[PDB]
């Protein structure tokens, strides 16, 4: 019912950025940037030359950079979406396991062995006042 | 013009890749489709084979990016062509529709209050065909008819559970009232934990996913109230999507039998689920065995 | 954060043609521009400008085609042009909306549980804009923001009048949570009686059409009751527009009073009118003449 | 609440033929074309020869044949919606005025008479099967 209330239990939460209308409008630019890969004539001419494909989406230079440098955190907190970004990371030839491994900061391998093992436990990762 | 069996589905893209490349029998991904053989062989029971699949799945911001953003839609269209992800539209046959229950079933939603949108062009991306090459395997055309349902879970908020579970309750209305004798299969798409994004990305909580699955085998009107925080904060961000099992599991009556439960991993980020339920009183005898949970942490 | 003023007015796209032609005050167009004066006075008054309107309208395909077609959509975009209709875009400034409050709305909807389509991006049509000249005249740009909420009255069924009426309580309940302290309007446009096609084009009733008035003011709940078959048989297939003005009365409370009505005959193939309700607690005094009839016929 | 009576009770109406699913397959065709003339571009080429741009958009010989006679009753009986077609008498440069008298088999001048007078009365024709 309170729209405020729901929102703010989601700044509470460890690691996680969920895709709520602020970061949506924050977003918009670089997530229709990536629904352009889609098309194989746009990921041609993007392979080709980024900058100046980028330069053609009004991203802001924090957005630009986070493409350019691969850092998919980077480009979350510019209000990038997991699922429009997928198409940049699938043009570039990578999984989703790698594109997530990435924004751990544990290497490719560390990453798939915890996954091998069960993957990340909840334990301490639920909720920053609480600290579980 | 009745549903007669419930499925669910993880539809992670990896598995979809596995196939192309000729590498779905090796040690990492051999073990899920070993799971999955039940399902394949009980299908092809005549009797057992869908006329029609209601195939209830999230667009991954493939047929929808930000400029629309529908809360449930469904596909009214006679084909529908695999979605360019970034690798090339994937290289499976087509997906047939069919629009005379798909119609039937939009006007009806919206004569019991649902705010449908109503699509009649749509690319269908991984969310809707992975299931298909999962379940079917690689034939030159799907066996069935498949009606794609695409729910958002994209931009907050998504749809309630409690929206979820009674839109499965007239989705099964509308089907019931279709005058065709047709077999339709409602399948629900996504999950189970997993978490895509971020310094918590790998999480994975198979205690929430077990706990999920008996509930909504057992006391899904319960699990309907669970709110979203408690997806996220328990299950990861992409957790949410087990928000449309919700909606399989409400076209299907009070009372099902579960015939098959497979759980395993882990299959690229997530713990991956898929499930068979039939109405308990025309269910057909459950698989041996009826319980597969795989993978070196089970 | 608040909801002070419900206006309805219809939008046949001859009264931007007759602004466009200078013909606006010649014998047929007039007395219909003659009607509206009052409420461009009002409007304009210290006070009675509003900060925000949301405006209520169908789509005429325009923003939607057979491809895309949503029950309820809200604009979220902070531009929207006016539409190529056929005859080139309408001549008039840019809609400007307003994204915080437009998302705010989209946001609390659907947690209310209505199933909402996100528009980012879309041209306003006729339905919009008309209304926006009639009651604004030409300015350089619009005086307010407006943020666009298309209803789907074209491909059936459209949305109940039950449904209608609820969704304007909860735009009402949206608008009131909204923390800054905003003059909004919701106003509904379209109406009255007509028929655009077939052998019985040309179809008034205005029987039909003052009963509808009476009830919107005061008793809305029966009138939303009024099933579709009863519009499109009394008030001609086009008549279904007026499903809209229940939106506007149900983001006012049971007791309002009517400031203004206007109705004329005819008005291109309708049966053209015009009000401003306002909440009876803080209502403003009623114009004079209140209430204006006009038409050979009338 | 049932999906089938609600429909049939359309058919009892006179005159007027209600935008239902039905219709709307049937019509896909014929409305996509007419959407179609939205574009200032596609107005000039269909302009410039009329049959040769209805050949793109597959109607059938009947709902092609309607369109190039301007016959707007046949039109609506191929599926064809007129919030659709009235971007093609937009196009001609018609008014919705023109368009609509154009279905009755009224002249121009005695539609606008009748709509003076105070239009087309309610009487008779709101159902078949009951008279009124
Ligand atoms: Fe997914
Ligand atoms: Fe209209």
């Amino acid at each position: 019912i309170d729209v405020h209330a729901y929102l703010a239990e989601f700044d509470d939460i460890p690691g996680t950025r969920v895709f709520t209308a602020q970061r949506a409008r924050k977003g918009y630019n670089l997530n229709q940037f990536a629904m352009s890969l889609m098309k194989a004539e746009n990921r041609e001419r993007f392979k080709a030359d980024e900058s100046a494909y980028l330069d053609e989406w009004n991203l802001t230079p924090a957005a630009k950079a986070a493409v350019l440098a691969r850092d998919y955190n980077a480009m979350i907190d510019e209000g990038g979406n997991v699922y429009f970004l997928s198409k940049l990371f699938s043009t570039d030839g990578k999984s989703f396991q790698f594109a997530a491994g990435s924004m751990t900061g544990m290497t490719q391998e560390e990453y798939a062995q915890m996954m091998i093992d069960g993957g990340r436990s909840p334990a301490g990762v639920r909720s920053i006042k609480g600290g579980y | 013009a009745r549903v007669t069996t419930g499925i669910t589905s993880s539809h992670i893209p990896a598995l979809g890749a596995a196939i192309q490349t000729g590498t779905s029998d090796n040690d990492y991904w051999g073990p899920v489709f070993k799971g999955y053989q039940p399902i394949r062989d009980w299908i092809k029971q005549p009797g057992n084979m869908p006329d029609v699949v209601i195939l209830v799945y999230n667009d991954h911001a493939s047929a929808f990016d930000m400029n629309i953003i529908p809360t449930f839609a469904i596909g009214c269209a006679e084909t529908f062509k695999p979605a360019d992800e970034g690798w090339g539209p994937r290289p499976v046959p087509d997906v047939k529709g069919h629009p005379d229950l798909a119609w039937h079933i939009a006007q009806s939603l919206i004569l019991d209050e649902f705010d449908m949108t109503i699509m009649n062009q749509m690319d269908v991306d991984h969310g809707c065909t992975v299931p298909l090459s999962m379940i079917f395997g690689e034939p030159e055309e799907w066996p069935c008819k498949v009606i794609p349902f695409p729910v958002n879970v994209v931009t907050y908020p998504p749809p309630s559970g409690k929206r979820c579970f009674a839109l499965g309750d007239s989705i099964r209305a509308a089907v019931e009232s279709f005058p065709e004798d047709l077999n339709v299969h409602v399948w629900g798409t996504g999950g189970m934990s997993h978490q895509l994004q971020g310094p918590r990305a790998g999480l994975i909580n198979k205690e929430f996913d077990l706990n999920f699955i008996d509930k909504l085998i057992s006391d899904p009107e319960e699990l309907s109230k669970m709110p979203h925080i408690q997806y996220l904060r328990e299950s990861g961000s992409e957790g949410v999507e087990l928000v449309m099992w919700l909606i399989m599991r409400g076209a299907l009556p009070e009372k099902v039998r579960d015939l098959y439960t497979f759980y395993h991993i882990p299959a690229s980020n997530t713990a991956l689920g898929a499930m068979i339920l039939q109405p308990e009183e025309t269910a057909g005898t459950p698989l041996e065995p009826r319980k597969v949970m795989s993978g070196h942490s089970l």
